[PDB]
């Protein structure tokens, strides 16, 4: 009410619909604990008396 | 205690959204009426005959 301004708007006009009522979901996670570290000799070295 | 303690600018605002107006002009006009009014008259008598 008290200021004029140009509004360029951009309005969206769009759905998105699922078909098919079929997933697998899988929580990957531990990669760097993986690759980075040992695996085979690390263990074996724990095992020292 | 020598120190800067405040201070005061000049800054001012950019009015390209028109926010403020300033001053307003219009134009106006006056009336003004002088009826001239009758005068006591002046006479001279003399006779009929």
């Amino acid at each position: 009410g008290h200021q004029v301004t140009r509004e360029i708007a951009a309005i969206p006009f769009n759905l998105h619909v699922n078909n098919i009522p079929f997933a697998l979901e899988f929580k990957i996670t531990g990669f760097q604990k993986v690759m980075g570290e040992t695996q085979f000799n690390g263990k074996l070295a724990d095992l020292k008396p | 205690d020598l120190a800067v303690i405040g201070f005061e600018l000049d800054t001012r605002f950019t009015n390209t959204n028109r926010r403020q107006r300033g001053h307003l002009l219009q134009t106006r006009a006056l009336q003004f009426r002088h009826p001239i009014p009758m005068h006591a008259p002046v006479t001279l008598p003399m006779d009929t005959m």
